[PDB]
Protein backbone atom coordinates (compact mmCIF):
# COMPACT_ATOMS: atom_id res chain seq x y z
CA UNK A 1 0.00 0.00 0.00
CA UNK A 2 0.68 3.73 -0.25
CA UNK A 3 0.66 6.76 2.09
CA UNK A 4 -0.62 10.11 0.80
CA UNK A 5 -0.20 13.47 2.47
CA UNK A 6 -2.51 16.20 1.16
CA UNK A 7 -2.95 14.46 -2.22
CA UNK A 8 0.80 14.06 -2.73
CA UNK A 9 2.45 10.60 -2.75
CA UNK A 10 4.70 9.85 0.24
CA UNK A 11 5.74 6.23 -0.19
CA UNK A 12 4.54 2.82 -1.15
CA UNK A 13 5.70 -0.70 -0.47
CA UNK B 1 41.89 36.58 2.64
CA UNK B 2 41.27 32.83 2.63
CA UNK B 3 41.12 30.98 0.43
CA UNK B 4 37.81 29.14 0.19
CA UNK B 5 35.79 27.05 2.64
CA UNK B 6 33.49 24.11 1.81
CA UNK B 7 30.18 23.25 3.41
CA UNK B 8 28.41 20.01 2.41
CA UNK B 9 24.67 19.86 3.02
CA UNK B 10 22.38 16.82 3.19
CA UNK B 11 18.88 16.70 1.60
CA UNK B 12 15.77 17.93 3.44
CA UNK B 13 14.10 15.09 5.41
CA UNK B 14 10.86 15.77 3.58
CA UNK B 15 12.58 15.21 0.23
CA UNK B 16 14.29 11.94 1.29
CA UNK B 17 10.99 10.60 2.72
CA UNK B 18 8.62 11.58 -0.04
CA UNK B 19 8.91 9.59 -3.28
CA UNK B 20 7.23 12.47 -5.10
CA UNK B 21 10.11 14.87 -4.19
CA UNK B 22 13.76 14.93 -5.27
CA UNK B 23 16.42 14.83 -2.49
CA UNK B 24 19.84 16.34 -3.32
CA UNK B 25 23.12 16.98 -1.57
CA UNK B 26 24.56 20.47 -1.91
CA UNK B 27 28.33 21.21 -1.99
CA UNK B 28 28.74 24.93 -1.22
CA UNK B 29 32.04 26.73 -1.77
CA UNK B 30 32.41 30.15 -0.05
CA UNK B 31 35.21 32.76 -0.10
CA UNK B 32 36.05 31.95 -3.70
CA UNK B 33 38.25 34.90 -4.88
CA UNK B 34 37.60 37.16 -7.88
CA UNK B 35 41.20 36.50 -9.02
CA UNK B 36 40.55 32.69 -9.24
CA UNK B 37 36.77 31.97 -9.39
CA UNK B 38 37.35 28.62 -11.12
CA UNK B 39 36.47 25.64 -8.95
CA UNK B 40 36.80 21.94 -9.80
CA UNK B 41 34.29 19.55 -8.12
CA UNK B 42 34.69 15.75 -7.70
CA UNK B 43 31.69 13.72 -6.41
CA UNK B 44 31.69 10.16 -5.07
CA UNK B 45 29.03 7.74 -3.82
CA UNK B 46 30.55 5.17 -1.39
CA UNK B 47 34.01 5.90 -2.73
CA UNK B 48 32.99 5.61 -6.39
CA UNK B 49 33.18 8.76 -8.60
CA UNK B 50 29.89 9.99 -10.12
CA UNK B 51 29.38 12.33 -13.06
CA UNK B 52 25.79 13.57 -12.87
CA UNK B 53 26.29 16.62 -10.54
CA UNK B 54 25.36 20.10 -11.89
CA UNK B 55 26.95 23.43 -11.04
CA UNK B 56 24.66 26.28 -10.13
CA UNK B 57 25.14 29.79 -11.48
CA UNK B 58 28.11 31.46 -9.75
CA UNK B 59 26.78 34.00 -7.16
CA UNK B 60 28.42 37.39 -6.63
CA UNK B 61 28.52 38.03 -2.86
CA UNK B 62 29.67 41.66 -3.26
CA UNK B 63 32.26 41.17 -0.50
CA UNK B 64 35.18 40.27 -2.83
CA UNK B 65 33.93 36.64 -2.95
CA UNK B 66 31.67 34.33 -4.95
CA UNK B 67 29.59 31.48 -3.69
CA UNK B 68 30.08 28.45 -5.97
CA UNK B 69 27.70 25.52 -5.64
CA UNK B 70 27.50 21.95 -6.93
CA UNK B 71 24.24 19.96 -6.51
CA UNK B 72 23.93 16.13 -6.74
CA UNK B 73 20.59 14.37 -6.93
CA UNK B 74 20.45 11.34 -4.64
CA UNK B 75 18.19 8.31 -4.97
CA UNK B 76 15.78 8.13 -1.99
CA UNK B 77 16.70 4.58 -1.01
CA UNK B 78 20.43 5.23 -1.42
CA UNK B 79 20.23 8.02 1.14
CA UNK B 80 18.11 5.96 3.45
CA UNK B 81 20.55 3.02 2.94
CA UNK B 82 23.34 5.11 4.39
CA UNK B 83 25.52 5.53 1.27
CA UNK B 84 28.35 8.05 1.64
CA UNK B 85 28.44 11.23 -0.40
CA UNK B 86 31.76 12.94 -0.96
CA UNK B 87 32.48 16.29 -2.58
CA UNK B 88 36.05 17.22 -3.35
CA UNK B 89 36.80 20.85 -4.12
CA UNK B 90 39.93 22.14 -6.01
CA UNK B 91 40.95 25.81 -6.49
CA UNK B 92 44.24 27.68 -7.05
CA UNK B 93 43.92 29.43 -3.68
CA UNK B 94 43.96 25.90 -2.16
CA UNK B 95 47.25 24.11 -1.25
CA UNK B 96 45.35 20.83 -1.11
CA UNK B 97 41.88 20.12 -2.42
CA UNK B 98 39.17 20.08 0.23
CA UNK B 99 37.16 16.87 0.80
CA UNK B 100 33.86 16.75 2.66
CA UNK B 101 31.76 13.65 3.36
CA UNK B 102 28.15 13.30 4.52
CA UNK B 103 25.58 10.50 4.92
CA UNK B 104 22.52 9.69 7.03
CA UNK B 105 23.27 9.26 10.75
CA UNK B 106 24.34 5.71 11.68
CA UNK B 107 22.18 3.87 14.22
CA UNK B 108 19.19 1.60 14.56
CA UNK B 109 16.18 3.54 13.22
CA UNK B 110 13.33 3.89 15.74
CA UNK B 111 9.68 4.67 14.96
CA UNK B 112 8.35 7.89 16.49
CA UNK B 113 5.41 7.59 18.84
CA UNK B 114 2.95 10.36 18.05
CA UNK B 115 0.47 11.72 20.61
CA UNK B 116 -1.79 14.75 20.24
CA UNK B 117 -2.70 16.62 23.41
CA UNK B 118 -5.63 19.09 23.74
CA UNK B 119 -5.28 22.53 25.32
CA UNK B 120 -5.12 22.55 29.09
CA UNK B 121 -8.35 23.42 30.98
CA UNK B 122 -6.48 26.48 32.15
CA UNK B 123 -5.92 27.73 28.60
CA UNK B 124 -9.65 27.90 27.74
CA UNK B 125 -9.89 31.44 29.10
CA UNK B 126 -7.62 32.93 26.33
CA UNK B 127 -8.31 34.11 22.73
CA UNK B 128 -6.16 31.40 21.18
CA UNK B 129 -5.43 27.88 22.44
CA UNK B 130 -2.56 25.38 21.93
CA UNK B 131 -2.78 21.90 20.40
CA UNK B 132 0.41 19.88 21.04
CA UNK B 133 1.81 17.12 18.91
CA UNK B 134 4.42 15.25 21.06
CA UNK B 135 6.67 13.11 18.90
CA UNK B 136 9.09 10.90 20.89
CA UNK B 137 11.44 7.93 20.55
CA UNK B 138 12.57 8.62 16.99
CA UNK B 139 15.85 7.86 15.29
CA UNK B 140 17.43 9.34 13.45
CA UNK B 141 16.42 12.93 14.08
CA UNK B 142 15.35 13.66 10.47
CA UNK B 143 11.65 14.18 10.61
CA UNK B 144 8.88 16.32 9.17
CA UNK B 145 6.01 17.54 11.28
CA UNK B 146 3.08 19.52 9.90
CA UNK B 147 -0.47 20.19 10.90
CA UNK B 148 -3.68 20.27 8.98
CA UNK B 149 -7.38 20.83 9.25
CA UNK B 150 -10.17 19.89 6.77
CA UNK B 151 -7.63 19.02 4.08
CA UNK B 152 -5.56 22.21 4.19
CA UNK B 153 -2.22 22.93 5.83
CA UNK B 154 -2.29 25.01 8.95
CA UNK B 155 0.68 27.35 8.87
CA UNK B 156 0.34 28.86 12.43
CA UNK B 157 2.39 26.24 14.29
CA UNK B 158 5.98 26.20 15.55
CA UNK B 159 8.03 23.07 16.30
CA UNK B 160 10.89 22.68 18.72
CA UNK B 161 14.26 21.34 17.50
CA UNK B 162 14.71 17.62 18.05
CA UNK B 163 16.03 17.07 21.57
CA UNK B 164 18.23 14.11 22.43
CA UNK B 165 16.73 11.71 24.99
CA UNK B 166 18.96 9.61 27.27
CA UNK B 167 18.31 6.42 25.29
CA UNK B 168 19.80 8.05 22.14
CA UNK B 169 16.45 8.58 20.38
CA UNK B 170 14.91 12.05 19.98
CA UNK B 171 11.74 13.89 20.87
CA UNK B 172 10.22 17.22 19.91
CA UNK B 173 6.83 18.96 20.29
CA UNK B 174 4.92 20.96 17.69
CA UNK B 175 2.53 23.65 18.94
CA UNK B 176 -0.38 24.64 16.73
CA UNK B 177 -2.09 27.88 17.77
CA UNK B 178 -5.72 28.34 16.77
CA UNK B 179 -8.44 30.80 17.73
CA UNK B 180 -10.31 29.42 20.74
CA UNK B 181 -13.48 29.56 18.64
CA UNK B 182 -12.06 27.21 15.96
CA UNK B 183 -11.41 24.76 18.78
CA UNK B 184 -14.90 25.52 20.22
CA UNK B 185 -16.56 24.60 16.94
CA UNK B 186 -15.26 21.05 17.41
CA UNK B 187 -13.16 21.08 14.18
CA UNK B 188 -10.80 18.16 13.66
CA UNK B 189 -7.10 18.96 13.72
CA UNK B 190 -4.38 16.58 12.53
CA UNK B 191 -0.75 16.24 13.18
CA UNK B 192 0.95 14.55 10.21
CA UNK B 193 4.45 13.15 10.75
CA UNK B 194 6.96 11.76 8.21
CA UNK B 195 9.93 9.66 9.30
CA UNK B 196 11.74 6.78 7.84
CA UNK B 197 10.65 4.22 10.47
CA UNK B 198 6.87 4.64 10.04
CA UNK B 199 5.08 2.30 7.59
CA UNK B 200 5.37 4.18 4.29
CA UNK B 201 7.12 7.08 6.07
CA UNK B 202 3.84 8.53 7.34
CA UNK B 203 1.55 8.77 10.30
CA UNK B 204 -1.30 11.12 11.19
CA UNK B 205 -3.04 11.63 14.51
CA UNK B 206 -6.13 13.74 15.02
CA UNK B 207 -7.91 15.44 17.87
CA UNK B 208 -10.94 17.59 18.59
CA UNK B 209 -12.96 18.96 21.52
CA UNK C 1 11.16 44.61 24.98
CA UNK C 2 9.00 44.80 28.11
CA UNK C 3 9.06 41.53 30.09
CA UNK C 4 6.08 39.14 29.76
CA UNK C 5 4.76 36.68 32.40
CA UNK C 6 4.64 33.04 31.13
CA UNK C 7 1.42 30.94 31.15
CA UNK C 8 2.25 27.49 32.48
CA UNK C 9 0.20 24.38 31.68
CA UNK C 10 0.75 20.76 32.69
CA UNK C 11 -0.71 18.32 30.16
CA UNK C 12 -1.48 14.71 31.12
CA UNK C 13 -0.49 11.57 29.16
CA UNK C 14 -2.53 10.70 26.15
CA UNK C 15 -4.78 7.66 26.56
CA UNK C 16 -2.82 6.38 23.56
CA UNK C 17 0.49 6.47 25.43
CA UNK C 18 -0.91 4.27 28.22
CA UNK C 19 0.18 1.20 26.19
CA UNK C 20 3.91 1.77 27.19
CA UNK C 21 5.94 1.05 30.34
CA UNK C 22 6.53 4.82 30.69
CA UNK C 23 4.28 7.83 30.07
CA UNK C 24 4.97 11.50 29.29
CA UNK C 25 3.83 14.44 31.33
CA UNK C 26 4.13 17.59 29.23
CA UNK C 27 4.59 21.12 30.42
CA UNK C 28 3.83 23.94 27.96
CA UNK C 29 5.33 27.29 29.03
CA UNK C 30 4.29 30.09 26.68
CA UNK C 31 4.05 33.88 26.22
CA UNK C 32 7.34 34.64 28.03
CA UNK C 33 9.86 37.39 27.39
CA UNK C 34 12.86 37.38 27.74
CA UNK C 35 13.94 33.82 26.81
CA UNK C 36 15.77 33.01 30.06
CA UNK C 37 13.61 30.67 32.13
CA UNK C 38 13.94 27.75 34.57
CA UNK C 39 11.54 24.74 34.60
CA UNK C 40 11.25 22.41 37.63
CA UNK C 41 9.08 19.30 38.17
CA UNK C 42 7.70 17.90 41.42
CA UNK C 43 5.35 15.17 42.69
CA UNK C 44 3.87 15.61 46.21
CA UNK C 45 6.68 17.96 47.30
CA UNK C 46 9.66 15.94 46.00
CA UNK C 47 11.92 17.00 43.02
CA UNK C 48 11.56 14.94 39.81
CA UNK C 49 14.66 14.76 37.62
CA UNK C 50 13.83 12.48 34.68
CA UNK C 51 12.83 15.28 32.24
CA UNK C 52 14.13 17.05 29.13
CA UNK C 53 13.30 20.70 28.41
CA UNK C 54 13.41 22.05 24.87
CA UNK C 55 15.32 25.31 24.24
CA UNK C 56 12.98 28.35 23.93
CA UNK C 57 11.37 28.86 20.52
CA UNK C 58 10.52 32.29 19.13
CA UNK C 59 6.72 32.40 18.86
CA UNK C 60 4.62 34.21 16.27
CA UNK C 61 3.63 37.04 18.63
CA UNK C 62 7.33 37.72 19.54
CA UNK C 63 7.22 36.01 22.94
CA UNK C 64 8.96 32.61 23.50
CA UNK C 65 7.53 29.20 24.29
CA UNK C 66 9.02 25.93 25.41
CA UNK C 67 8.01 22.42 26.40
CA UNK C 68 9.36 20.22 29.14
CA UNK C 69 8.74 16.44 29.11
CA UNK C 70 8.90 14.36 32.32
CA UNK C 71 9.08 10.62 31.64
CA UNK C 72 7.78 8.51 34.52
CA UNK C 73 7.26 4.74 35.08
CA UNK C 74 3.63 4.11 34.27
CA UNK C 75 3.26 2.23 37.63
CA UNK C 76 3.39 5.70 39.26
CA UNK C 77 0.82 7.43 37.02
CA UNK C 78 -1.34 4.70 38.53
CA UNK C 79 -0.23 5.24 42.20
CA UNK C 80 -1.82 8.67 41.70
CA UNK C 81 0.44 11.48 43.06
CA UNK C 82 0.02 14.80 41.14
CA UNK C 83 2.99 15.70 38.98
CA UNK C 84 3.30 19.44 38.42
CA UNK C 85 5.47 21.79 36.40
CA UNK C 86 6.93 25.09 37.64
CA UNK C 87 8.97 27.96 36.34
C1 LIG D 1 31.05 37.02 2.10
O1 LIG D 1 29.66 36.80 2.23
C2 LIG D 1 29.29 35.46 2.09
C3 LIG D 1 27.77 35.37 2.03
O2 LIG D 1 27.30 35.66 3.32
C4 LIG D 1 26.08 36.40 3.29
O3 LIG D 1 26.26 37.76 2.88
C5 LIG D 1 26.97 38.61 3.76
C6 LIG D 1 26.99 40.04 3.19
C7 LIG D 1 26.37 38.57 5.17
O4 LIG D 1 25.08 39.12 5.18
C8 LIG D 1 26.31 37.12 5.68
O5 LIG D 1 25.68 37.07 6.93
C9 LIG D 1 25.54 36.25 4.71
O6 LIG D 1 25.78 34.92 5.11
C10 LIG D 1 29.82 34.71 3.29
O7 LIG D 1 29.42 33.35 3.21
C11 LIG D 1 29.10 32.79 4.49
O8 LIG D 1 30.27 32.19 5.00
C12 LIG D 1 30.12 31.56 6.26
C13 LIG D 1 31.47 31.12 6.79
O9 LIG D 1 32.30 32.25 6.77
C14 LIG D 1 29.13 30.40 6.16
O10 LIG D 1 29.01 29.98 7.51
C15 LIG D 1 28.63 28.61 7.70
O11 LIG D 1 27.21 28.45 7.57
C16 LIG D 1 26.79 27.10 7.70
C17 LIG D 1 25.28 27.12 7.55
O12 LIG D 1 25.02 27.72 6.29
C18 LIG D 1 23.61 27.67 6.03
O13 LIG D 1 22.85 28.56 6.83
C19 LIG D 1 23.01 29.95 6.57
C20 LIG D 1 22.14 30.69 7.55
O14 LIG D 1 22.48 30.15 8.80
C21 LIG D 1 22.61 30.22 5.12
O15 LIG D 1 22.63 31.61 4.88
C22 LIG D 1 23.61 29.43 4.27
O16 LIG D 1 23.43 29.62 2.90
C23 LIG D 1 23.40 27.95 4.55
O17 LIG D 1 22.06 27.74 4.20
C24 LIG D 1 21.77 26.38 3.88
O18 LIG D 1 22.26 26.06 2.59
C25 LIG D 1 21.96 24.75 2.13
C26 LIG D 1 22.57 24.54 0.75
O19 LIG D 1 22.19 25.61 -0.07
C27 LIG D 1 20.45 24.49 2.11
O20 LIG D 1 20.15 23.12 1.88
C28 LIG D 1 19.64 22.85 0.56
O21 LIG D 1 18.43 23.58 0.30
C29 LIG D 1 17.79 23.27 -0.93
C30 LIG D 1 16.61 24.20 -1.22
O22 LIG D 1 16.96 25.53 -0.91
C31 LIG D 1 17.37 21.80 -0.85
O23 LIG D 1 16.68 21.56 0.35
C32 LIG D 1 18.64 20.95 -0.85
O24 LIG D 1 18.33 19.57 -0.78
C33 LIG D 1 19.52 21.31 0.35
O25 LIG D 1 20.74 20.60 0.19
C34 LIG D 1 19.84 24.84 3.46
O26 LIG D 1 18.43 24.74 3.36
C35 LIG D 1 20.26 26.23 3.93
N1 LIG D 1 19.77 26.40 5.28
C36 LIG D 1 19.44 27.58 5.81
C37 LIG D 1 18.95 27.51 7.23
O27 LIG D 1 19.52 28.67 5.21
C38 LIG D 1 27.20 26.61 9.08
O28 LIG D 1 26.88 25.24 9.23
C39 LIG D 1 28.70 26.76 9.30
O29 LIG D 1 28.98 26.30 10.62
C40 LIG D 1 30.02 25.28 10.63
O30 LIG D 1 31.34 25.81 10.53
C41 LIG D 1 31.65 26.74 11.55
C42 LIG D 1 32.98 27.41 11.24
O31 LIG D 1 32.85 28.13 10.03
C43 LIG D 1 31.62 26.03 12.91
O32 LIG D 1 31.77 26.97 13.94
C44 LIG D 1 30.28 25.33 13.12
O33 LIG D 1 30.34 24.56 14.29
C45 LIG D 1 29.89 24.46 11.92
O34 LIG D 1 30.69 23.29 11.85
C46 LIG D 1 29.03 28.24 9.12
O35 LIG D 1 28.21 29.03 10.00
C47 LIG D 1 27.80 30.94 5.59
O36 LIG D 1 26.88 29.92 5.28
C48 LIG D 1 28.02 31.73 4.30
N2 LIG D 1 26.76 32.29 3.81
C49 LIG D 1 26.25 31.90 2.63
C50 LIG D 1 24.96 32.54 2.21
O37 LIG D 1 26.78 31.05 1.91
C51 LIG D 1 31.35 34.83 3.39
O38 LIG D 1 31.75 34.35 4.66
C52 LIG D 1 31.78 36.29 3.24
N3 LIG D 1 33.23 36.33 3.13
C53 LIG D 1 34.04 37.23 3.69
C54 LIG D 1 35.51 37.03 3.44
O39 LIG D 1 33.65 38.17 4.37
Amino acid sequence: DCAWHLGELVWCT
Amino acid sequence: LGGPSVFLFPPKPKDTLMISRTPEVTCVVVDVSHEDPEVKFNWYVDGVEVHNAKTKPREEQYNSTYRVVSVLTVLHQDWLNGKEYKCKVSNKALPAPIEKTISKAKGQPREPQVYTLPPSREEMTKNQVSLTCLVKGFYPSDIAVEWESNGQPENNYKTTPPVLMSDGSFFLASKLTVDKSRWQQGNVFSCSVMHEALHNHYTQKSLSL
